[PDB]
């Protein structure tokens, strides 16, 4: 049934019921049609709306517990702590490659086909349990709850919640290119004084160097407009 | 392409392009070998 | 069955029928009988060079005296010449080999030894020669036959290792295996060189070209260093 | 069938089965059915020179960058001669003798495709016998991997390929004589020129293909 939709007038596609989560009928570009492309784009929502909501609470941990290191940074080995700085991030990256290789591989693999290999490999006596397409959690929901209970009203707070953050964060990383602020920052430099605070100002500029290298002459930064 | 060609075996067609394939031809030979009076090279 | 890849969906010329098949054909080479049959061969042969070459190597430095294999030069020094020893290496791998390589092609036929008659085994497997050549069987199965591949079919692929690792890192295989150890975060080659937009670092090749070898060139280059990362 | 220019319909003559056929004839130049297996024989063979070209060209390129003392595609036929030690006429005519061997090889097959490897060419039968397409022969030469011989819904898959990849190493082979013209200097120069500096190195300003 019609829950609300976007605009206040709209016929809600017809792909588009609201079986899915958080559907509010709206692909004007009609870009998901024929469901395959449907699953597709699904997983990718999903995943951007996690790690976009990982990423706020990432940022705001930083900064808040961290008053130091420009957040946009942090990347280069000098903002790093004490244990590393001298890890040789050609060797941190070598670590993180090989996890996360496997892991998407893994997952991917299970996009393919469903409910295909669900199982664990090596002891191999043990999966996760079913779902549809991107809601596993044998071990993932360690937990149990959104189990028996409301179900896909946890899964309608986790996309609205998810898309709050990937705007949410978008606001971050165009925020603190044009500013050179953190985000509670730029939001502290806002309530002191909105009218000159506000983003009339500081627009035409980028304000990010195009070299920042580590060990060579490296990464260059395209930043997102060309506000010089 | 099939009546393109029978078109380019009309008569003057081929009077045309073949006396202008002489034609270049007895031009250049005389760009390399010029002023040939008589067989004596 | 078990796959090369746990989702996959093999191909469909290539079912659980080869000794260990688990399905790998990006190119589906193997949708040919006649042809599969001599790459069936190769797999064997490159796999049990391999395997006796990859131990070779380890052995030839850990145990045995310490220089990474590059050296003409030896402890067993160099007794007889050089050209001596190719000179007999060619026609005895000739004779072993085109005598082999002809069971192959008409099986059988070559069973019989050839001064007197002990002759070998029935017609058996072309690439898989009884009698004479496996009297001890450890394991009693084909199961152990699937437990061949497996292991010749790492060792080809860590041969490529020595290769490489000799290239730029310059030292044997079981140098560089200690020296990640100590400090594992550095030596990847995933370190060691990066080339992203703008900058691009790559290790040099530590081993040098024009070898000395009793007066003789031997260019001796790295491999394909230009694209190395 | 997802023709180019979408929204108009294939010219009526090819829709056929073509490998790679999108039904791009925009001046009719296959109207002829004898003189299309002939073009799809030159769209091959160019395909296959192209593709052969490309990495001729870039590799190189490519390997200027770490140094390795090659010339550019351009001026790598003056560096060979200029090192000589063969003459410039003994090599061109030993071109003409060996490639014309081929070549008029190559053309009797599509003439009449029974012979060259009935035999008497050195044995060689069925090797040179070719498989029966316009511009694949198969056999034992030049196809030394036994492809194209197994499933042939694979191979279908191959052919299609093969002419997508080959109409795109023309089209960039376009470009490499191109951007030489204009810029005066190799391809894989170019691919860092505009990828160090992309605003000033564009095409409008090497100040020939933009006059003023
Ligand atoms: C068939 C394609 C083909 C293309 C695109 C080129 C391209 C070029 N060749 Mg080249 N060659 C080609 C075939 C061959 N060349 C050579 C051997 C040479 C030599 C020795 C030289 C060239 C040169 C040239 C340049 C043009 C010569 C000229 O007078 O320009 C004006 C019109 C140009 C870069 C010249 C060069 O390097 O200048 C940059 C040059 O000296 N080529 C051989 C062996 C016989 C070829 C065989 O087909
Ligand atoms: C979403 C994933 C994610 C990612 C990729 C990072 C990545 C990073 N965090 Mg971080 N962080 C995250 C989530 C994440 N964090 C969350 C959810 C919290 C709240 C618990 C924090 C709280 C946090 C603190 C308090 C600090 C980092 C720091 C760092 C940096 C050092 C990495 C390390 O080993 O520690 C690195 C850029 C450290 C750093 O270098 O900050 C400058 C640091 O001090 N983060
Ligand atoms: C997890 C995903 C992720 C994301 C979203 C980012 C995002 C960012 N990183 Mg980063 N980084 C990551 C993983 C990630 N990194 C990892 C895994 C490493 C290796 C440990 C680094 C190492 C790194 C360095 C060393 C630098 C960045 C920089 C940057 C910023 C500018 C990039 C740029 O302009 O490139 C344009 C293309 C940008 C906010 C750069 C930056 O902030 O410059 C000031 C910078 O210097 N990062
Ligand atoms: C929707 C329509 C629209 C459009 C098309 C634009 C377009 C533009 N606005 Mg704008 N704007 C809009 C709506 C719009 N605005 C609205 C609704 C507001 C809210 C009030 C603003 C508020 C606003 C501000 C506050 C500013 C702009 C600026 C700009 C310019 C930035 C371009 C740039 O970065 O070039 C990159 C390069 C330049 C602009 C350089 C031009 C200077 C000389 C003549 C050229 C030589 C410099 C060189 C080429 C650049 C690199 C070197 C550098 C180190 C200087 C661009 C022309 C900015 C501006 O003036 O330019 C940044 C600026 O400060 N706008
Ligand atoms: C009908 C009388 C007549 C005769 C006998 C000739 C004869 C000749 N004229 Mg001539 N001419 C004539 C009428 C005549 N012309 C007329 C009516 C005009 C006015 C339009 C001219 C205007 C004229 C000019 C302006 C020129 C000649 C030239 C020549 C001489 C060059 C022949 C040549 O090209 O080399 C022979 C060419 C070949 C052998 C090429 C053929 C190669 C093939 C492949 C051989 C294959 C074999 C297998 C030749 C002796 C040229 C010259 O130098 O005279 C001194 C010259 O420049 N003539
Ligand atoms: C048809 C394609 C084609 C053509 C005409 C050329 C043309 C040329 N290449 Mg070349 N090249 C090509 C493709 C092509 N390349 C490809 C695909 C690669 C990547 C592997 C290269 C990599 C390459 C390098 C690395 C070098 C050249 C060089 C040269 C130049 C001298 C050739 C020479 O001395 O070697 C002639 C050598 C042989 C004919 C040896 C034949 C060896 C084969 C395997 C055995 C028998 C051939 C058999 C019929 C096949 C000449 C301009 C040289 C150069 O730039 O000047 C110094 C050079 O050093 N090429
Ligand atoms: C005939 C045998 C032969 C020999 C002796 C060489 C020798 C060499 N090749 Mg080479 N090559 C050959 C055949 C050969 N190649 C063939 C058949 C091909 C395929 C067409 C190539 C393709 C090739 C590439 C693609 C590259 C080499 C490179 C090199 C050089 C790397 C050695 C080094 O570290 O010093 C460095 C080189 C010198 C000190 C010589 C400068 C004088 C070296 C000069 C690499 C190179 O030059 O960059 C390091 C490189 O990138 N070659
Ligand atoms: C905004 C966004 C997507 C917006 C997409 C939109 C609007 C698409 C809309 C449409 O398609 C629909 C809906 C319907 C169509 O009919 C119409 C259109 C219009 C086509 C994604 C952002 C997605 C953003 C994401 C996922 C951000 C993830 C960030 C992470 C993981 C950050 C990590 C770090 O910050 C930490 C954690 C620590 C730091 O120190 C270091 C780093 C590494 C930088
Ligand atoms: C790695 C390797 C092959 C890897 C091949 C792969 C992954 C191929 C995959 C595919 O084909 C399939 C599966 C299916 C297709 O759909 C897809 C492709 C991609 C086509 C061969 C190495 C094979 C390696 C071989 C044959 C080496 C033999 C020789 C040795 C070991 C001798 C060594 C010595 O002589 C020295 C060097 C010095 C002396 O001092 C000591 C001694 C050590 C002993
Ligand atoms: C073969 C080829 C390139 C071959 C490259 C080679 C050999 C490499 C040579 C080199 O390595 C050497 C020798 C020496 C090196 O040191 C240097 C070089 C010189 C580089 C390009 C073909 C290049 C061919 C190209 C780009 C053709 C484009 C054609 C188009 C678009 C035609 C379209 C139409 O015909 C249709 C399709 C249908 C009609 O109805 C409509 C129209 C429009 C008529
Ligand atoms: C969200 C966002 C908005 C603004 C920018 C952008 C639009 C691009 C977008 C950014 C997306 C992201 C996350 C981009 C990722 C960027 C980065 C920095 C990736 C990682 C870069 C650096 C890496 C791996 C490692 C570098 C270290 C190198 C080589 C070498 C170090 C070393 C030295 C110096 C020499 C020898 C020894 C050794 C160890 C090799």
């Amino acid at each position: 049934a019609d829950r609300k939709l976007w605009a206040p007038g709209v016929a809600a596609p017809s792909y588009l019921d609201g079986s899915l989560a958080g559907d509010y009928g709206w692909d004007p570009m009609g870009l998901s049609s024929d469901p395959k492309a449907l699953a597709w784009y699904r997983q990718a929502e999903l995943v951007h709306s996690r790690w976009a909501m990982m990423g706020v609470v990432g940022i705001l941990g930083q900064e808040i517990l961290n008053p130091d290191v420009f957040w946009y940074e942090a990347g280069l080995p000098k903002n790093l702590p004490e244990q590393v700085s001298g890890l040789n991030l050609g060797g941190i990256l070598a670590f993180e490659f090989c996890m996360m290789h496997y892991v998407e591989v893994r997952r991917w693999q299970d996009y393919k086909n469903f409910g295909s290999v669900n199982e664990d490999p090596v002891f191999k006596g043990n999966s996760v349990p079913n779902e549809v397409m991107g809601y596993p959690g044998g071990i993932f929901d360690p937990f149990g709850f959104a189990k028996g209970k409301d179900i896909e009203d946890l899964k309608t707070k986790e996309i609205k919640n998810g898309r709050l953050a990937m705007v949410a964060w978008t606001g971050f990383a165009l925020q603190a290119q044009a500013t050179g602020k953190g985000p509670i920052a730029c939001w502290k430099d806002h309530l002191a004084d909105p009218f000159v605070s506000n983003i009339t100002a500081n627009i035409g500029t980028c304000v990010i160097p195009d070299s920042v290298d580590v060990g060579g002459v490296n990464i260059p930064l395209y930043c997102l407009w060309p506000g010089q | 392409m099939q009546n393109l060609k029978i078109y380019l075996s009309t008569a003057p067609v081929i009077a045309f392009i073949w006396l202008s394939l002489l034609s270049s031809l007895i031009i250049e030979v005389n760009r390399f070998f010029p002023d040939p009076l008589i067989f004596a090279f | 069955r078990p796959l090369w890849l746990p989702g996959s969906t093999p191909p469909a010329h290539l079912d659980g029928s080869m000794t260990g098949d688990f399905g790998w054909d990006p190119l589906g080479l193997g949708a040919n009988p006649e042809a599969m049959t001599w790459f069936r061969e190769a797999e064997l042969q490159n796999g049990r060079w391999a395997m006796m070459g990859v131990f070779g190597i380890l052995v030839q430095e850990l145990v045995k005296p310490d220089v990474f294999w590059y050296d003409a030069p030896t402890k067993i020094d160099l007794p007889f010449n050089i050209i001596g020893i190719v000179a007999f290496q060619a026609f005895a791998m000739h004779y072993v080999e085109i005598r082999r390589w002809q069971d192959l092609r008409k099986p059988g036929s070559v069973n019989k030894d050839p001064i007197f008659s002990n002759y070998s085994l029935p017609e058996h497997e072309p690439g898989y020669p009884g009698g004479i050549f496996a009297p001890f069987v450890p394991g009693d199965i084909e199961e152990l036959k699937l437990k061949e591949l497996k292991n010749a079919r790492l060792s080809m692929l860590a041969f490529v290792g020595f290769v490489m690792q000799a290239q730029i890192t310059g030292k044997g295989p079981i140098a560089c295996w200690t020296d990640h150890l100590a400090d594992p975060f550095g030596t990847t080659i995933f370190s060691k060189a990066v080339i992203t937009l703008g900058g691009a670092v790559k290790p040099t090749c530590q081993i040098p070209d024009h070898v000395a070898f009793q007066g003789i060139d031997i260019p001796t280059p790295c491999f394909f260093e230009g694209f190395w990362p | 069938r997802p023709v180019w220019y979408p929204g108009n319909s294939p010219p009526e003559w090819l829709d056929g089965s073509l490998p790679g056929d999108y039904g791009y004839d925009p001046l009719g130049l296959a109207s002829d059915p004898e003189m299309l297996k002939w073009w799809v024989q030159a769209e091959l063979v160019h395909g296959r020179w192209a593709m052969l070209g490309t990495v001729g060209m870039i590799v190189p390129g490519v390997a200027a960058r770490a140094g390795g003392d090659f010339p550019q595609w351009y001026d790598a036929g003056k560096v060979y001669i200029e090192n000589s030690s063969i003459p410039f006429g003994a090599l061109l005519m030993t071109q003409v003798l060996m490639m014309g061997w081929s070549e008029m090889m190559r053309y009797y097959e599509f003439v009449s495709p029974g012979s060259q490897g009935t035999g008497s060419f050195m044995g060689f039968t069925e090797a040179f016998a070719g498989t029966g397409e316009n511009g694949y022969p198969g056999g034992r030469f030049f196809d030394p991997f036994g492809l194209a011989k197994g499933d042939p819904a694979k191979l279908q898959e191959y052919k299609v390929k093969e002419i997508k990849n080959g109409r795109l190493a023309m089209f960039s082979c376009l470009g490499y004589y191109a951007q030489y013209a204009a810029t005066g200097k190799g391809p894989v120069d170019n691919w860092f020129d505009h990828i160090a500096d992309p605003f000033h190195n564009t095409c409008a300003t090497n100040g020939v293909s933009v006059p003023f």
